[PDB]
């Protein structure tokens, strides 16, 4: 044994779990909520079902450039309507 | 001397539940943004503006089709810094423009040096030959042969492995279609590594398993081995008898057998990275010249070499477009390659 | 002692250099067929009617193979399932052309390698060992089965069982692809996992007990001659090879009980092997991987590409290829 | 805690079951227990199967495994297969659920509250592994009860309405067996045919007089074989060559039960008789079969003479001849020309299928038949999209015919394993060395060096 | 191709044989610790 | 891009008179669809004779004229050659044939219009997708 407590006396702990009775059901609802709120997709930049393509193209928005990859990807943006 | 470099060497060697040492400064945080820029990714980011995919959890992808996707071929082998020209210090077009692919990539390559150095730094302390940091260069040569060597032959990141499981699947099937890479004895020697230590991994544990002694009373052999004990837990005599009778060959040097392997999955994966650094040339064992030299003369000649080569016209022909659309391929429903009815 | 007692007790001798036994009596003559055959039509057999539309395939040295392309090629479509002994053929020129060798090497060859399971067993009891040696080798001998004899039951034609050879092996390997979506097999999945994982565990067993190695030599002769064939120490220290690795990871992930550790190295890569045999073995049935072209959609219902549909799109350039004069129909049912 | 842990029985958790080889009591109560398991299993499934079953979809394009069986038996169905009655579906589920119940009770007192070995308690009930006369007078018992199981299947082929005859004249329907095949010349011969492509073996029975005649001889056998094993016990050429105890007879009906696994797994796969095509879906060859009989009918209809139309190979596009001459289908089906089926037998005559018939003969229930079961090949992905590996998503389908026969070849595969596992084990455990070698008495140090 | 035929079938019914009488004849015996299994 | 009231607007008769659609409608077509003739139709195409598929273009030259709603409707009760001069409901799903093809005995009118509707709509949807087979996958 290295010192720690062992992990088998926490997680049998009566205070153990009046803390992560709380912790692990808060993180939960912080990730639900960060989808629910529509958050992550502005986050990184993800595709709503209704923003791949504008309403008649058929064509991927694919990068092109190196250097102006950035106002590429923003044009393509505005160009959905 | 006892100044603040001997005082921080003994924290950092402290027996503790988890090891650091000085490897873990490198280690820990590359290995963990690896881990979490796959999993962020996998979970997040698409691949629409560089590949045409939907790649991430919350585009409704599931464990086997979600990826961390190479950049764009167009961005070359930029290293794609969060604060180079491309970006420009943007979170989100770096996301947009494949960043978190070089992101992983590169502190992937660093933690598996972190890790080596780990190997070496606890068998020091500890007492033990490093021959376990030695095994473990092979998973780096192919890690650097086929994720970074590799498509700085090629034109781009674009064509290094995507972070998959789908997506190296893909992989395997272009590296058939376009390299011919079964064909590569390169490669076939590292199936025979790794087969092979399979199959050695397999043999060496049931026969320690059925060649135990009784050291004890119960149904259950498990419980009659002390890790201090000083005698073996099996016989190597009756081993060696039984495979000398049943296959005519037998090991009987124990060094030598756990040396063997050591040897044979380690000099496989050698093997192939080897195979894989010509693929990055497009240096591919694609062709035997007096098979196509007969075959181009003689239309009744056929081998399974010919009827392969078939195959990767086809893979190339038809998942190209799809799969390189920088390159615009419009191929028109009369030139792809089609047998009869299909 | 009679003679049939004497033939007995020569048979099941532990005394051979190898060991015959009652296994064995089945395994010799059926291996020495299969390995005689196989070497003759390999060198010299002439082409063969694979698919059954007289169009035949060369498989032999002399015939304009090497080693990497040559093979012996499996019988003809038009036999399917159908029992093809030379004695069923009007001439052994009829024979050749149809793959008769093919059907004579598996078959022989699958009675002697299920003997050869068989023969492990059987010394294992003579020699007071235990017995499970043989169920390691079902993991092999079971894939074997799968390519030879199951996924051709399957499919109704020997013609689509593995090739014996090593270019025909990937003709195998790639029209699978296409035609079950291997790679999106989890069984398939978990036969990868118990190869690499086998080898794996192989280079790490091999490297922990090479690194704990008792000092018993000089530095100017090989550290093999510090172990001595039947010594009753063991030649390596598990304690320091556990205390090693244990901090490499953390020490509940490292194994202190050799017994358990072997088993485990046992145990991983022959249940990877069974779920892989198994993977061709239903495949052989048409239960193929999972099917996730255009799974995603978008608003409108654009199809959304994934990685599965390029994939697909590869398994389509298999398909459509290959057997290219073998389908009159636009569906390829078997 | 009698044999309830390691140090007192030798066995560790994870081989609990082993402690209860010498416990008859408890080893009775826990195969109670398993039998309710699998009765419980099969009402719920039916009552599931019942609640999502469509009258008006075939069978097999919903993930039916138990009705089929059912209706093949005669129950539910009229002609053609059509299902006319789901209540004898009803009944049987519920009678299989509410049976389950009382062999769970019976499994639970016994391994829990009864006495926990019956040889105290009782000297019929009680045993002995080693007792070589109660063994096979316990397996005589139970062969007079396989027997009448097997009598129980003529009875109702034969008085209680028949079985389902996909062979039917008249499209297929269900029939009173009146003339079971009694002749063991055509019983018994079914047993030495080659299992290879166009004998099948016992696989090839293609008639329910032949069925039903199979299983009044079965029946006779069984009950036969049952009295002779209580009246005797084994003979001396029989005790030498067995492991007699309790692990060695486990490994013998694993072994049995490997064989049994694998021959049911080609049963459904190729036959279409006692597995009807209308409840299973077509087999593989018949729906290859049926992709040529439609094409032929379509390019005829367009005009083409089938039998004279030249493919790119020069064989037939159409129309070929078997390697021992007969006609049969082109294309790559030619590998299943063995099959037969109901409506593809009406365009056969003597030399195969004849020019004739298929220019004049062929009815539009023909082409229907063949066009449903070529768009049900046993073809599908392991998330139930149908069709070729590379269809796209929309049909929701995997044949009955593929999950019962992958099923049943993975378990019968474990089952031959379990069998090397236990008999291996059976032999070393009665020798005496199961637990590993005896280091003052290693064999091997006894015998003279090979070399 | 008839005197093949029968050749093979007297051949393989041979070996059969000796391996069902081999197995038949005290198999159970041969094992170097007990010698008394029936 | 999403599925707009100008997506779900197709043509009802010949005479020119359109119809829009629910979105309801749509989906209720395209499962009805799945349900009676995707193990035929799946993707546009027809497996069992893949000369005539479901396109648009194909429709609009049979005779008498399927690329609307009513032609659509009368062609899954009274099914004809693509020359209108063969009833094929012996062959084919239909009300007509309901008692052979059974799957038909559950579809209403208004079924047949909304699978009639999926099948106006999809290829406005999925372009060549719809009715090209394979190479378009
Ligand atoms: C004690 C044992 C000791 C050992 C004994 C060894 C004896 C010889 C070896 C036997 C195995 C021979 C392989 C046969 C292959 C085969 O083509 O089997 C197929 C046959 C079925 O034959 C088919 O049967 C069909 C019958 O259908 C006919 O009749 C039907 C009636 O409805 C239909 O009409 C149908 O359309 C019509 O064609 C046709 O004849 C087909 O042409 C024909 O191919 O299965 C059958 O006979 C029955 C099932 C065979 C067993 C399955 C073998 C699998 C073994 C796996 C082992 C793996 C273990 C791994 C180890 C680690
Ligand atoms: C079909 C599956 C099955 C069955 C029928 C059994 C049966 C048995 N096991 Mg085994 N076992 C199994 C699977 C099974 N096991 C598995 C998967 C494992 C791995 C974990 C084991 C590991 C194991 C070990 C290590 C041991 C056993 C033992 C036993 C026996 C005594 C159990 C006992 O006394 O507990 C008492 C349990 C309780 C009092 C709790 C409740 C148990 C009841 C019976 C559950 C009933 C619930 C049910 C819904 C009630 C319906 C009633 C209704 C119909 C009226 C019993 C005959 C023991 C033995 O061999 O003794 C000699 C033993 O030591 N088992
Ligand atoms: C009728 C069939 C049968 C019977 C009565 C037995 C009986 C026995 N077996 Mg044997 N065995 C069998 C078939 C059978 N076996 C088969 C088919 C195999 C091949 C895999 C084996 C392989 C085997 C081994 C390797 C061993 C035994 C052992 C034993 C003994 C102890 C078993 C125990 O307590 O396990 C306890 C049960 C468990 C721990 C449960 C295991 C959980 C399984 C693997 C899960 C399977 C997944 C499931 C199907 C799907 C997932 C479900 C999930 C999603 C919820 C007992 C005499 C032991 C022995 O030798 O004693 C003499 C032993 O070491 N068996
Ligand atoms: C004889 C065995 C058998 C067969 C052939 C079938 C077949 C079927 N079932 Mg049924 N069923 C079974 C047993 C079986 N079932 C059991 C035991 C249960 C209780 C859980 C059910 C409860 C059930 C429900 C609730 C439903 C079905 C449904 C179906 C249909 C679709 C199946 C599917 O999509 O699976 C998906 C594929 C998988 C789940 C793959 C499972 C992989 C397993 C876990 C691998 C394990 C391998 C081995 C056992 C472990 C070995 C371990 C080793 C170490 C020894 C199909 C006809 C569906 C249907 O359409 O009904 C109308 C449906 O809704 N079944
Ligand atoms: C086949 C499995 C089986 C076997 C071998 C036994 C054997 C035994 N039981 Mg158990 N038992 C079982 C199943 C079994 N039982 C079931 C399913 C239940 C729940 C109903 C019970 C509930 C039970 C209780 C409460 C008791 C026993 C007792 C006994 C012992 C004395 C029985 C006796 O002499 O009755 C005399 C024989 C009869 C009364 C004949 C019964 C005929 C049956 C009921 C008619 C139908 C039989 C026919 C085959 C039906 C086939 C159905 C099948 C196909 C599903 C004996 C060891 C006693 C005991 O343990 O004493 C300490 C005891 O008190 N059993
Ligand atoms: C559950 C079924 C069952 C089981 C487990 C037993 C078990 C036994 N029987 Mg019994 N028997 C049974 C049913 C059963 N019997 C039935 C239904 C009958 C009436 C037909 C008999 C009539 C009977 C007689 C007359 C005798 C036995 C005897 C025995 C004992 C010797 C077994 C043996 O050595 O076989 C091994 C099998 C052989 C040696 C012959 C097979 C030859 C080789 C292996 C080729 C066959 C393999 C091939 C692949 C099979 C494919 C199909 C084939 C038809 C072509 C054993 C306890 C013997 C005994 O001791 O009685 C007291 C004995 O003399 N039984
Ligand atoms: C296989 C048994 C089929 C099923 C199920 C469905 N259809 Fe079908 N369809 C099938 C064939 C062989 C043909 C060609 C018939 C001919 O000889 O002309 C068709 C044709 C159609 C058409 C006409 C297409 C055209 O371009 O004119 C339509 C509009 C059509 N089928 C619709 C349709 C519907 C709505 C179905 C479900 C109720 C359906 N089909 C099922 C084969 C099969
Ligand atoms: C990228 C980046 C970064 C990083 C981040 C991170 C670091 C993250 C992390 C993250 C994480 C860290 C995540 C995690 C996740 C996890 C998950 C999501 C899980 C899941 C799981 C599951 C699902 C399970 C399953 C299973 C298995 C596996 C087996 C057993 C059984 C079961 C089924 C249970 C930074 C900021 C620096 C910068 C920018 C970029
Ligand atoms: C021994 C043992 C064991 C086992 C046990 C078992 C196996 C048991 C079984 C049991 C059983 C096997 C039971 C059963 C029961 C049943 C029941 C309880 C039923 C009921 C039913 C009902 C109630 C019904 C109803 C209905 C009707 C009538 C009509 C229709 C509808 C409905 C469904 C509603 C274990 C492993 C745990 C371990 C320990 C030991
Ligand atoms: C019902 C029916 C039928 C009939 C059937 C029959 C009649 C059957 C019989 C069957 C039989 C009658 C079988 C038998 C079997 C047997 C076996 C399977 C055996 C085995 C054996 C063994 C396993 C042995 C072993 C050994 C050896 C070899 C050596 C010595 C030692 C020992 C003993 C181990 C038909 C088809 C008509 C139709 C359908 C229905
Ligand atoms: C198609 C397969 C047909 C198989 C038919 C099987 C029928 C069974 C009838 C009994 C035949 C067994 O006949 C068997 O033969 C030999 C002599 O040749 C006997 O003799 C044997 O004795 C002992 C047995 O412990 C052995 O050590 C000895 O090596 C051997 O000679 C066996 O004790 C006898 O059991
Ligand atoms: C990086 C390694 C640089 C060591 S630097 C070193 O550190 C000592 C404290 O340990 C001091 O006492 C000393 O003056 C200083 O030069
Ligand atoms: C073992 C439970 C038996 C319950 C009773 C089953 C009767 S079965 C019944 O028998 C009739 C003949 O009289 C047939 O006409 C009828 O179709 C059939 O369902
Ligand atoms: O032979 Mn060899 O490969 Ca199984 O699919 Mn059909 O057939 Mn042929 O085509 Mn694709
Ligand atoms: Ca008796
Ligand atoms: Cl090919
Ligand atoms: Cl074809």
């Amino acid at each position: 044994t290295t010192g720690e407590r062992p992990f088998s006396d926490i997680i049998t702990s009566v205070r153990y779990w009046v803390i992560h009775s709380i912790t692990i059901p808060a993180l939960f609802i912080a990730g639900w909520l960060f989808v629910s709120t529509g958050l992550a997709y502005d986050v990184f930049g993800t595709p709503r079902p209704d923003s791949y393509y504008a309403q008649e193209q058929r064509s991927i928005p694919l990068v092109t450039d190196r250097f102006e990859a950035k106002q590429q990807v923003e044009t393509f943006l505005e160009q959905l309507k | 001397e006892r100044g603040w470099f001997d005082i921080l060497d003994d924290w950092l060697k402290r027996d503790r539940f988890v090891f650091v040492g000085w490897s873990g400064i490198l280690l820990f945080p590359c290995a963990y943004l690896a881990l979490g820029g796959w999993l962020t990714g996998t979970t997040f980011v698409t691949s629409w503006y560089t590949h045409g995919l939907a790649s991430s959890y919350l585009e409704g992808c599931n464990f086997l089709t979600v990826a961390v996707s190479t950049p764009a071929n167009s961005m070359g082998h930029s290293l794609l810094l969060l604060w180079g020209p491309e970006a420009q210090g943007d979170f989100t077009r770096w996301c947009q423009l494949g960043g978190l692919w070089t992101f992983i990539a590169l502190h992937g390559a660093f933690g598996l040096i972190g890790f080596m150095l780990r190997q070496f730094e606890i068998a020091r302390l500890v007492g033990v030959r490093p021959y376990n940091a030695i095994a473990f260069s092979a998973p780096i040569a192919v890690f650097v042969s086929v994720f970074l060597i590799y498509p700085l032959g090629q034109s781009s990141w674009f064509f290094a492995p995507s972070f998959g499981v789908a997506a190296i699947f893909r992989f395997l099937l272009f590296f058939q279609g376009f390299h011919n890479w079964t064909l590569n004895p390169f490669h076939m020697m590292g199936v025979a590594g790794v087969l092979g230590g399979a199959l050695l991994c397999a043999i060496h544990g049931a026969t320690v398993e059925n060649t135990l002694f009784q050291d004890g009373e119960g149904a259950s052999t498990f419980r009659a081995f002390n890790p201090t004990q000083a005698e073996e837990t099996y016989s190597m005599v009756t081993a060696n008898r039984f495979w000398s009778q049943i296959f005519g060959i037998a090991f009987s040097n124990k060094r030598w057998l756990h040396f063997f392997m050591l040897f044979v999955p380690v000099t496989g994966l050698w093997m192939s990275a080897i195979g894989v650094v010509g693929l990055a040339l497009n240096l591919r064992s694609y062709d035997f010249i007096s098979q196509e030299i007969r075959a181009a003369e003689d239309p009744e000649f056929e081998t399974f070499y010919t009827k392969n080569l078939l195959l990767n016209e086809g893979i190339r022909a038809w998942m190209a477009p799809q799969d390189q659309p920088h390159e615009n391929f419009v191929f028109p429903e009369e030139v792809l390659p089609r047998g009869n009815a299909l | 002692a009679n003679l049939w007692e004497r033939f007995c007790n020569w048979v099941t001798s532990t005394d051979n250099r190898l060991y015959v036994g009652w296994f064995g009596v089945i395994m010799i003559p059926t291996l020495l067929a299969a390995t005689i055959c196989f070497v003759i039509a390999f060198i010299a057999a002439p082409p063969v009617d694979i698919d059954g539309i007289r169009e035949p395939v060369s498989g032999s040295l002399l015939y304009g193979n090497n080693i990497i392309t040559g093979a012996v090629v499996p019988s003809s479509n038009a036999i399917g399932l159908h029992f093809y002994p030379i004695w069923e053929a009007a001439s052994l020129d009829e024979w050749l052309y149809n793959g008769g060798p093919y059907q004579l090497i598996i078959f022989h060859f699958l009675l002697g390698a299920s003997c050869y399971m068989g023969r492990q067993w059987e010394l294992s009891y003579r020699l007071g060992m235990r017995p499970w040696i043989c169920v390691a080798y079902s993991a092999p001998l079971a894939s074997a089965f799968a390519v030879f004899l199951i996924y051709p039951i399957g499919q109704g034609s020997f013609s689509d069982g593995m090739p014996l050879g090593i270019s025909g092996t990937f003709n195998f390997m790639i029209v699978f692809q296409a035609e079950h979506n291997i790679l999106m097999h989890p069984f398939h999945q978990l036969g990868v996992a118990g190869v690499f994982g086998g080898a794996l565990f192989c280079a790490m067993h091999g490297s922990l007990v090479t690194s704990s190695l008792i000092r018993e030599t000089t530095e100017t002769e090989s550290a093999n001659y510090g172990y001595k064939f039947g010594q009753e120490e063991e030649t390596y220290n598990i304690v320091a090879a556990h205390g090693y690795f244990g901090r490499l990871i953390f020490q509940y992930a490292s194994f202190n009980n050799s017994r358990s550790l072997h088993f485990f190295l046992a145990a991983w890569p022959v249940v990877g092997v069974w779920f892989a045999a198994l993977g061709i073995s239903t495949m052989a049935f048409n239960l193929n991987g999972f099917n996730f072209n255009h799974s995603v959609i978008d608003a409108k219902g654009n199809v959304i590409n994934t990685w599965a549909d390029i994939i697909n799109r590869a398994n389509l350039g298999m398909e459509v290829m290959h057997e290219r004069n073998a389908h009159n129909f636009p569906l390829d049912l078997a | 805690a009698t044999n309830r842990d390691q140090e007192s029985s030798g066995f560790a958790w994870w081989a609990g079951n082993a402690r209860l080889i010498n416990l008859s009591g408890k080893l009775l109560g826990a195969h109670v227990a398993h039998a309710g398991l699998i009765v419980f299993w099969a009402g719920a499934m039916t009552l599931f199967e019942l609640a999502h079953f469509i009258p008006e979809k075939p069978m097999y394009e919903q993930g039916l495994i138990l009705i089929p069986h059912i209706a093949t038996l005669g129950w539910g169905v009229g002609p053609g297969g059509e299902v006319v009655d789901t209540f004898p579906f009803f009944v049987v589920g519920v009678v299989h659920l509410i049976s389950s119940a009382v062999l769970g009770f019976g499994g639970v007192y016994h391994a829990i509250r009864g006495p926990e070995t019956l040889e105290e308690y009782s000297s019929f009930f009680g045993y002995d592994w080693k007792d070589k006369n109660k063994m096979t007078t316990i397996l005589g018992f139970h062969l007079i009860v396989l027997g009448i199981g097997a009598l129980l299947l003529v009875a109702k082929a034969m008085f209680f309405g028949g079985l389902y005859d996909t062979w039917a004249p008249g499209g297929g329907d269900v029939r009173v067996i009146t003339n079971p095949t009694l002749d063991p010349r055509v019983i018994f011969g079914y047993l030495l045919k080659s299992p290879f492509g166009g004998e099948g073996w016992i696989v090839s029975v293609n008639n329910l007089e032949d069925v039903v005649g199979g299983h009044i001889w079965i029946g006779l056998i069984c009950i036969a074989g049952g009295i002779w094993h209580i009246l005797t016990t084994p003979f001396g050429w029989a005790r030498r060559a067995f492991i007699w105890s309790g692990e060695a007879y486990l490994s013998y009906s694993l072994g049995a039960l490997s064989m049994m696994g694998f021959i049911a797994t080609c049963f459904v796969w190729f036959n279409n008789t006692v597995y009807p095509s209308e409840f299973y879906g077509p087999t593989g060859p018949e729906a290859s079969q049926a992709q040529a009989m439609t094409f032929l009918i379509r390019d005829q209809k367009l005009g083409a003479n089938v039998g004279s139309a030249q493919g790119p190979t020069g064989l037939g596009k159409y129309l070929m001849r078997s390697p021992t001459g007969e006609i049969i289908f082109g294309g790559e089906t030619m590998r299943f020309w063995d099959f037969r089926g109901p409506w593809l037998e009406p365009l056969r005559g003597p030399n195969g299928l004849d020019l004739n018939k298929i220019k004049n003969d062929i009815q539009p229930w023909q082409e229907r038949r063949a066009a449903e079961y070529m768009t049900h090949a046993p073809l599908g992905s392991l998330n139930s999209v149908g069709g070729v590996a590379t269809e796209i998503n929309s049909v929701n389908f995997v044949s009955p015919r593929s999950w019962l026969a992958t099923s049943h070849f993975v378990l019968a595969f474990f089952f031959l394993v379990g069998h090397l596992w236990h008999a291996g084990r059976a032999r070393a455990a009665a020798a005496g060395f199961e637990k590993g070698i005896d280091r003052e008495s290693e064999p091997v140090l006894s015998m003279p060096s090979l070399d | 191709m008839e005197t093949l035929k029968i050749t093979v079938y007297i051949v393989v019914t041979f070996f059969v044989l000796l391996f069902v009488f081999g197995f038949l004849s005290g198999d159970p015996a041969r094992n170097p610790k007990r010698k008394d299994l029936e | 891009a999403e599925l707009t009231p100008e997506v779900l607007t197709v043509p009802l008769n010949s005479e020119g008179k359109t119809i829009t659609l629910t979105e309801k409608q749509y989906l209720e077509g395209k499962r009805l669809f799945q349900y009676a003739c995707a193990s035929c139709h799946v993707g546009g195409i027809t497996k069992t004779n893949p000369s005539l598929d479901l396109r648009t273009e194909t429709l609009a030259l049979a005779t008498p004229p399927r690329d609307n709603i009513e032609g659509l409707v009368d062609y899954m009760k009274n099914p004809t050659t693509y020359d209108g001069e063969q009833e094929i409901a012996e062959v084919h799903p239909s009300l007509r044939s309901a008692d052979i093809f059974p799957k038909m005995r559950n579809l209403t009118e208004k079924d047949l219009v909304a699978i009639a509707g999926h099948i106006l709509v999809e290829p406005k949807i999925l372009g060549d997708k719809w009715g090209g087979g394979k190479v378009y996958y």
